[PDB]
């Protein structure tokens, strides 16, 4: 149900969960919104015959909130083949180095 | 805390609501349509009343606000969209018992059953079949016993009804300050508050007339030498300067004229361009002239149909073991889901017919930003004229030569262009005088002129105006001549009709004005070329929301009624008519009947 009535726009990281009528006139609409008051979130009303942007789509946008903590999240960074015996440039979790 | 607030609120979410049920009924009608079953008919039985009864209250709720100081002008144009209140607007108990009067004296004439004296077995019927027995009925008699038999048996329980109905509806859009019930449809686009792009409701009657001082050297002279051309087949019931009996044409009033064409052909020894013989070649199918109709569809500029067409709609046979209807209908579904209401199959009609819908569909789909009561064409004459001259632009002699129809090598014959041109004429052009006369004295009776006594009498002596349509014997107030067609028992929309015809071949014009086409004219397609299709984008998206004449007026050039495209569009047919009516006549002595 997404909603189609607020008193303003959304905060940043804000979230409305209360269905408040969107009071628009002085006049008091209280109780059931009813003449010329109205509830809020609309319903889509879809159907599987529609066009293109007529279709629900799933968003898991991030907004990662980096502030000056440090980094618990990090990369994956995966790892190579192991060598024995000659030299090679190895970088072991951290440390670096080159030897056999 | 204001008018303007609420009201653009409520009708922020009128549009998407009521969207959402208009595309309900859509996909009612449309499952009834596609599957005529038992349970289909109740797709409409809950769609046009709950459509309409959403409207009343949507109005009710609406014209509290005063929808005047509001800044937006869109915001009243779609409430003035929203004021048809209908059916009751001055009492509940007249309007309704008209309306359901109305609701079985319209099936009374949609029933089409003629009981003929004679015999019983043969009837007369409202289905195209009456063509074959009136408009291509073999003997000379034959027609004239059919109207005769067609009009006794249909019309004598006409009369009361049209005369209490046009009596006592004018007091009901009087109440609703429109003139008379007339001007409900005729001034539906009439917007006031900005000048140069604004309409009269009374502006369209007095212009009627005056306009056709320069058609007439075109329609006259059509009238006249095609006049000719009956006497080889109506010996002593011709007289070419002067009239015609109603039943000696291709409609029973003087509608179409173009089923004498083949008895009237210019020159006979040498056909129109055909392209049935093309599928002899691999026999297009809907689902494959849909596709080839795309040559001169994608290299316009504008994008395809919608996605959901191609998914939904039947393609090679609707019937199977179901019931199901592919009438020529265009189909504003919404929701962005858009489809044509028809199959087709090898038929140069079957061909053009096809494209009328998904021009329609490109229309429609050209504005999805107006408003939902507001996605409309610019009137009721506009929103079909532009769908069907895509259809009109598909028998295209300079382009049926580039698909394999035709081989880019055969030259165009004397006269089969010109031969086209009167074939094609005798159906748009044959038929345009009709309203121009017939429904300007309807406008004027509406007003209230004529007498309870008038009604019948007179239409014999203002056919003999300009129309030309006479009878060998009038009838007293014991028939049913004047109000005897399918679309003036429900006072239809003729406007459809009329701003249709007026505004036709400007559209295409103005189409072809970037494309080089000079020469060659009425025949003349908008491919490889991207200025043609972003020059009417503009006329494709102006909807309602827009003036319905600024798309008009800034690309056309002919804001109000219009006289030169239609005789631009015959020019090569008007030219050879009037080079070619030596040894006869061109107007008409109407004070003349072969009867008496
Ligand atoms: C629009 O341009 C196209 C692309 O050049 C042309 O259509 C082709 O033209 C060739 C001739 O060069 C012919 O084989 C056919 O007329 C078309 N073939 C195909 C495969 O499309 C043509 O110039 C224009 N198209 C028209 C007029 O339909
Ligand atoms: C339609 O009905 C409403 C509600 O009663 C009324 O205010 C209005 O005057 C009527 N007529 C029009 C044209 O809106
Ligand atoms: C429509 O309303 C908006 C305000 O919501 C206004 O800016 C705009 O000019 C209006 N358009 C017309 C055509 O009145
Ligand atoms: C037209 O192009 C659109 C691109 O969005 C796509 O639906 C398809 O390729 C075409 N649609 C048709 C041919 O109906
Ligand atoms: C739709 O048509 C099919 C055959 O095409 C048939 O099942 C029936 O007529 C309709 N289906 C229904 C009503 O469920
Ligand atoms: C067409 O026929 C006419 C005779 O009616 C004659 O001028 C000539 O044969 C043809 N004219 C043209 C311009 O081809």
């Amino acid at each position: 149900l997404y909603r189609l009535f607020r008193k303003s726009n959304l905060k940043p990281f804000e979230r409305d969960i209360s269905t408040e009528i969107y009071q628009a006139g002085n006049k008091p609409c209280n109780g059931v919104a009813g003449f010329n008051c109205y509830f809020p979130l609309r319903s889509y009303g879809f159907r599987p015959t529609y066009g293109v942007g007529h279709q629900p789509y799933r968003v898991v946008v991030l907004s990662f909130e980096l502030l000056h903590a440090p980094a618990t999240v990090c990369g994956p960074k995966k790892s190579t083949n192991l060598v024995k015996n000659k030299c090679v440039n190895f970088n072991f979790n951290g440390l670096t180095g080159t030897g056999v | 805390s204001t008018i303007e607030e609420q009201a653009k609120t409520f009708l922020d979410k009128f549009n998407h609501e009521a969207e959402d049920l208009f595309y309900q009924s859509s996909l009612a009608s449309w499952n009834y349509n596609t599957n005529i079953t038992e349970e289909n008919v109740q797709n409409m039985n809950n769609a046009g009343d709950k459509w309409s009864a959403f409207l009343k209250e949507q109005s009710t709720l609406a014209q509290m606000y005063p929808l005047q100081e509001i800044q937006n002008l869109t915001v009243k144009l779609q409430l003035q969209a929203l004021q048809q209140n209908g059916s009751s607007v001055l009492s509940e108990d007249k309007s309704k018992r008209l309306n359901t009067i109305l609701n079985t004296m319209s099936t009374i004439y949609s029933t089409g059953k003629v009981c003929n004296p004679d015999n019983p077995q043969e009837c007369l019927l409202l289905e195209p079949g009456l063509n074959e027995i009136m408009a291509n009925s073999l003997d000379y008699n034959e027609r004239l016993w059919a109207w005769e038999s067609w009009r006794s048996e249909v019309g004598k329980q006409l009369r009361p009804l049209y005369e209490e109905y046009v009596v006592l509806k004018n007091e009901m859009a009087r109440a609703n300050h429109y003139e008379d019930y007339g001007d409900y449809w005729r001034g539906d686009y009439e917007v006031n508050g900005v000048d140069g792009y604004d309409y009269s409701r009374g502006q369209l009657i007095e212009d009627v007339e005056h306009t056709f001082e320069e058609i007439k050297p075109l329609y006259e002279h059509l009238h006249a030498y095609v006049r000719a051309k009956l006497m080889n087949a109506y010996p002593s019931y011709i007289s070419p300067i002067g009239c015609l009996p109603a039943h000696l044409l291709g409609d029973m009033w003087g509608r179409f004229w173009t089923n004498l064409y083949s008895l009237t052909v210019p020159f006979g020894q040498k056909p129109n361009i055909d392209v049935t013989d093309a599928m002899v070649d691999q026999a297009w199918d809907a689902q494959r002239i849909f596709k080839e109709a795309e040559k001169f569809f994608v290299s316009v500029g504008l994008p395809n149909m919608t996605q959901g067409f191609w998914e939904n709609s039947m393609l090679t046979d609707p019937g199977n073991v179901q019931k199901a209807v592919c009438h020529p209908t265009a189909w504003d579904l919404g929701k962005g889901d858009f489809r044509i209401l028809m199959c087709t199959k090898v038929t140069m009609d079957d061909f053009l017919t096809a494209h009328h819908e998904m021009g329609h569909i490109q229309y429609d789909m050209a504005y999805a930003a107006q408003p939902f009561l507001l996605r409309n064409g610019a009137n009721e004459g506009f929103h079909e004229a532009v769908g069907e001259i895509m259809s009109l632009s598909a028998a295209t002699p300079k382009h049926l030569k580039s698909i394999g129809l035709l081989s880019p090598d055969f030259q165009e014959d004397n006269e089969t262009e010109i031969n086209f041109l009167l074939k094609q004429a005798l159906t748009i052009v044959g038929t345009l005088p009709f309203t121009y006369m017939l429904e300007k004295w309807r406008w004027m009776v509406f007003k209230g002129e004529i007498p309870k006594d008038q009604w019948m009498k007179k239409w014999w002596e203002m056919k003999r105006e300009i129309v030309g349509v006479v009878e060998p014997v009038p009838h007293d107030e014991t028939y049913c001549d004047p109000a005897s067609l399918f679309h003036v028992s429900n006072d239809y929309s003729f406007i459809r009709y009329y701003t249709r015809t007026l505004y036709q071949f400007q559209f295409q014009e103005a189409l072809c004005q970037a494309a080089k086409h000079e020469g060659p004219l009425h025949k003349c397609d908008i491919s490889n070329s991207t200025e043609a299709g972003q020059k009417l984008f503009n006329m494709l998206r102006l909807g309602k929301s827009e003036p319905w004449t600024l798309a008009l007026e800034n690309v056309v050039g002919a804001k109000n009624m219009n006289v030169r495209p239609l005789l631009n569009y015959f020019e090569p047919l008007f030219t050879w008519l009037k080079d070619q009516n030596k040894n006869s006549f061109v107007g008409w002595s109407t004070d003349w009947s072969p009867y008496a």
